[PDB]
């Protein structure tokens, strides 16, 4: 029980820390399209 | 084996790693093929004509051409895993005995056809006619190869 | 030794040909050269080719047919091309000066003038012969050398052949859907020569196959060569038991006892039942229980008619393929509860199968794909009768002021022969409700 | 006509088509009409565009992203395998009035 | 093990669809393309998939379930998806034009067109099905089709197939949040179906659902796909039983008799009890009785319909994984002794217990922590006729004016419907508080 209870947790950080990932680089694309 | 046809007995491997071959006491000669990547075999039924046959049987040649049947009908059945097709059938006239059960293809285009009385016989393919024949006790069941096949140990 | 000598006469009969021909080379292994390699061949010989083909000796089968049509551009591109060293240079008979839509054409002017040449090589094809059972044949029912041409040839095989199993395959006028002003016309005007001087007649239609390969192919926005692929398809599962090894092996003339109840009564209907496409085989079973479901739905029929505006008199079900024959008679028994498939009160059995031992053979480039069974469903049925009298009503509308006649009555006949051919219409019609009714 | 700074500057993560730099008649089997080439959506790839990205577009491809990362080894013990229908039930061989035959080994 | 076929309608119902049928493909091992990696003879054959698969021979299982939206959006989605190799595309009925939130053109314009699409393809699964259970039929009463194309599968599959358990699950529009303005007609006009031909209606609104995921789930800004998820793990301790093993195996008829004690009685509710994320699954030990006990709690439960002002009149209680039967008729015996849960006189027994051995499969990219012990309740109280009586005020007053009416009356149907589906909401709310006074 405690095997892929410890996997899931890093599932749900690689799922934040891509989305993050994403909605970085859409402030990234706001602030270009803003830049010209 | 089919569900119209019945039941097989016997396996062979070819000179490819992918072939698998079964016979069949109700005639299901089969030439699979292997399928790693998706974990599955592919049967492909070979046509014989109208010769539904009982055969117990296979040896294959070196060369991996053509696989050889022993049925119990006393015929030598010769067919393609290349083409899935008959290529020849066995003596004419003067068939084996109780049912050929064991058959060991050569190096050469030949072939020590046993039966089940104790005939074994070194043939050739295309008349399937006995060359040099000796009588053995009880029914040919096994015949190997001391490899080279100078000195073929028949068990009985 | 039992052979089926194949006339195919009009356009259609060779389009027909040049796809049916394909097929028929690929199941007994013929090349376009006529040979078979020996690689393709069962150990020995096989014997199971000399129904359609026949040795020449060197290593050439020669188709056993004869394509005859009064133009040269279809004959000539099957002259010209893949097939050239196949069919015979003497049996593809041509002359010029098509028949342009005309009965008359037919049965007048150039349809005498080639009718001895046909015949002749009629003759000889079937002198070769040991077992000839029956003569197909694959005309149009529309057009001048098709409905007119072949005419000639049944009003003279049946004289000279006499007693022989002459089955029609043709292209029956779709409802909505026609190519010619004249195709009701030159329908009914031929029912005095496939009525009498004939045997069987497959009736297909244009715009059945049009949704057949609209709803299960999804090849929408087909042509003919895509159509006549799958007319192909049926002669090869209903003359398959004469060639090929199976359980039940019907043989022509034990079709035609089980399937013709009276001596006028005899136009039935075709389904194959795997009419499924490629990637959608995949996803199917295609067990004999829903195929043999698949035949008797109202949208698989070849001919545009609602089965279950009539009843059912005579059915058979020739299995193409590894089928057990446990399961069939388990279809049988369903199809015998279902209400919808009414069948009459004077024939409680209702019903031939033919297990074969062959599965179908797909054409390298074609739509069907590879299905391992198969059966291909002929009915007589009471509902033809409508189809009969669709094109019966296009006919009164366009006779009754005397239209298109000139051309017909002026190439030599009289005008007598419409209301005859309109009356043996219409007892053809009196038959078929008369045959359906329930006695007491 | 936008020329596309390369990769990071769409919000489909992609350069875009590189296009034309004739009209075959072509009767071909698929689709409906000739004009409407992409009906059925034959020739758009939008499965495996959406397999480069970490994040698809849709909010209808997260149903099935992760699939080929599994959290758990399934424990297929306690299945429901059809023990009556495949031991009771033999396929053919009227074996009990045939003789014991070839290869008979008997525990 | 027998089978079940799933009719999937609407835009939420084919996507409540793609999360089970994604579950359901985990659950049993089918791998997108549809092939099991192992093969029936390396297992022990696990005929597990029977239920909601059907093999074809080449090991490419089937879902048994029919998607139909009559938008062409939310459908090519599933053909173009990851998930398109692994459904049929006859299975997949899709329309031209909306439905556009209007019953009118679900049951009587627009829906007419596909009515005979689907029922010939229900026709295809029932047939080659041997056990056919229930219907799971997939939809959401605040929509178009949803509302409309599902009534007229509900008169349709009763008249052609008859009793065959008839189940629906269904979206209920919730109280205060709505993604709909003419949502209280729809949801009342179809509910004449529901309270006729179909066995036991599911229900849950989309509002409870999201206060789940955010106190237990711990995830602020949910999706729908989290909603939906929930909603396959529902099925699968219903369809559990149907599919594995058990020490108290329960039948999908089973769930009938046991949960209707009236005929007109026949809505249930769902809750599904250790549904907690993972940060908060190494806290609480979760053995049975927290989790007997929270089902039975208002903050879990995914009706927006509280059980304490109401009383139960019947419960199954259905259990999954290491569940062992001391640790819940304890749980049942603690329970049954708190007065807040008030169970009707006539109903001295309490609740069904069904115990099965398969533990939850979590869902790689899901919400729900793996629990080793889980719950799936379907109640039965007086309490859901509050959440029928919300959308009565909000349809009462929006029909006074008669607002929004043009649409509906235009497009094939009768004004006098409406005050036809108003007299038999009262009669419902009627029956649920007759049922539920204690006679003395
Ligand atoms: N399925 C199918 N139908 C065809 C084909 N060719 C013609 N037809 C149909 O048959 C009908 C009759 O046309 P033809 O085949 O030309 O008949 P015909 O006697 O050869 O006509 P003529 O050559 O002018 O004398 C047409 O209306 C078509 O609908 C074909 O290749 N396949
Ligand atoms: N459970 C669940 N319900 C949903 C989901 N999406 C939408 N709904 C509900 O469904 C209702 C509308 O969806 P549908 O009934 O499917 O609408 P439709 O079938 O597309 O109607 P038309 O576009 O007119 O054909 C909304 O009021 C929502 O409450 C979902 O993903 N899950
Ligand atoms: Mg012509
Ligand atoms: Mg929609």
């Amino acid at each position: 029980c405690h095997a892929i209870r410890d996997a899931q947790i890093l599932e749900k950080q690689l799922i934040q820390k891509e989305l993050d990932a994403e909605e970085k680089r859409l402030d990234q694309m706001m602030e270009v399209e803003r830049q010209k | 084996a089919g569900l119209n046809v019945g039941n097989a007995t016997t396996v062979i491997f070819s000179k490819c790693r992918d072939e698998m071959f079964v016979t069949a006491g109700n005639g299901t000669i089969r030439v699979w093929e292997l399928d790693l990547p998706n974990r599955k075999i592919w049967p492909t039924e070979c046509q014989t004509g109208q010769m539904k046959r009982i055969v117990m049987s296979i040896s294959m040649a070196n060369d991996d051409s053509f696989f050889y049947l022993g049925t119990t009908t006393g015929d030598i059945l010769k067919m393609n895993p290349r083409t899935k097709l008959l290529a020849d059938t066995g003596p004419a006239k003067d068939k084996f005995s109780l049912g050929v059960s064991a058959i060991c293809c050569l190096k050469m285009g030949g072939l020590l056809v046993g039966s089940g009385d104790g005939l074994l016989v070194f043939c050739k393919s295309p008349s399937y006619k006995p060359i040099k024949k000796i009588q053995l006790q009880g029914g040919i069941t096994s015949i190997t190869l001391r490899g080279e096949g100078h000195q073929f140990f028949v068990g009985t | 030794m039992r052979e089926c000598i194949s006339v195919h006469v009009g356009q259609a009969g060779v389009q027909i040909g040049n796809a049916c021909w394909e097929l028929y080379c690929l199941e007994h292994g013929i090349q376009p050269d006529g040979q078979m390699p020996s690689d393709k061949t069962i150990g020995g010989g096989d014997d199971s080719f000399n129904t359609f083909f026949s040795e020449t000796g060197a290593g050439k089968h020669v188709p056993r047919a004869v394509f005859v049509d009064l133009e040269p551009t279809v004959i000539d591109e099957v002259r010209t091309g893949t097939y050239r060293q196949l069919f015979h240079p003497e049996q593809l008979i041509t002359g010029k000066e098509d028949a342009a839509n005309n009965y008359a054409r037919g049965h007048y002017t150039i349809g005498k003038e080639l009718i001895d040449l046909v015949l002749d090589r009629i003759r000889k094809l079937a002198d070769q012969c040991t077992g000839l059972q029956g003569f197909l044949i694959f005309h149009s029912f529309g057009g001048g050398t098709g409905s007119g041409f072949t005419s000639l040839l049944m009003e003279r095989l049946s004289v000279d052949y006499g007693k022989k199993s002459k089955l029609e395959f043709s292209i029956y006028p779709a409802p909505q859907v026609s190519t010619a002003v004249v195709e009701p016309y030159n329908s009914i005007l031929t029912t005095h020569t496939t009525l009498e001087h004939s045997d069987c007649a497959f009736m297909v239609d244009n715009e059945a196959i049009y949704d057949i390969c609209r709803r299960n192919l999804d090849i929408e926005r087909p042509t003919y060569t895509n159509l006549n692929r799958l007319i192909g398809q049926i002669v090869s599962s209903i003359t398959a038991s004469l060639r090929f090894d199976g359980a039940l092996n019907v043989d022509l003339t034990e079709f035609q006892t089980n399937l013709v109840p009276y001596p006028r009564i005899h136009f039935p209907l075709a389904t194959y039942a795997p009419v499924i496409s490629a990637e959608k085989a995949y996803h199917e079973q295609l067990s004999v229980a829903e195929i043999t479901n698949a035949c008797f739905e109202p949208a698989n029929q070849m001919v545009k008619c609602d089965p279950r505006h009539g009843k059912y008199m005579a059915c058979c079900l020739l299995y193409r393929g590894d089928v057990v024959p446990k399961d069939v008679n388990a279809a049988i028994a369903t199809i015998k509860t279902k209400r919808t498939i009414q069948f009459v009160d004077w024939c409680p059995t209702g019903f031939k199968v033919g297990i074969n031992y062959q599965p179908p053979t797909v054409v390298p480039g074609g739509d069907l794909a590879k299905v391992q069974r198969a059966v291909c469903m002929l009915s007589n049925t009471t509902a033809i009768a409508e189809a009969w009298a669709r094109l019966d009503h296009k006919f009164d509308l366009m006779y009754a002021k005397r239209a298109f006649v000139h051309w017909y009555v002026g190439e030599g006949m009289e005008e007598g022969e419409f209301s005859e051919a309109r009356e043996d219409m219409a007892a053809l019609e009196k038959d078929y409700e008369e045959v359906g009714m329930d006695s007491v | 006509p936008r020329r596309q700074d390369p990769k990071e500057h769409s919000y489909y993560y992609r350069q875009g088509w590189t296009g034309i730099i004739k009209r075959d008649p072509g009767y071909n089997q698929k689709l409906h009409r000739d004009d409407r080439e992409h009906a059925k959506s034959l020739g758009l790839r939008i499965n495996e565009e959406e397999c480069e990205r970490p994040v698809g577009v849709l909010s209808s491809s997260v149903y099935g992203r992760r699939i080929d990362q599994p959290v758990e080894p399934l424990n297929r013990d306690h299945g429901r395998a059809g023990h009556v229908k495949a031991d009771f039930y033999r396929k053919n061989d009227i074996t009990s009035i045939k003789a014991p035959g070839f290869g008979h080994i008997s525990p």
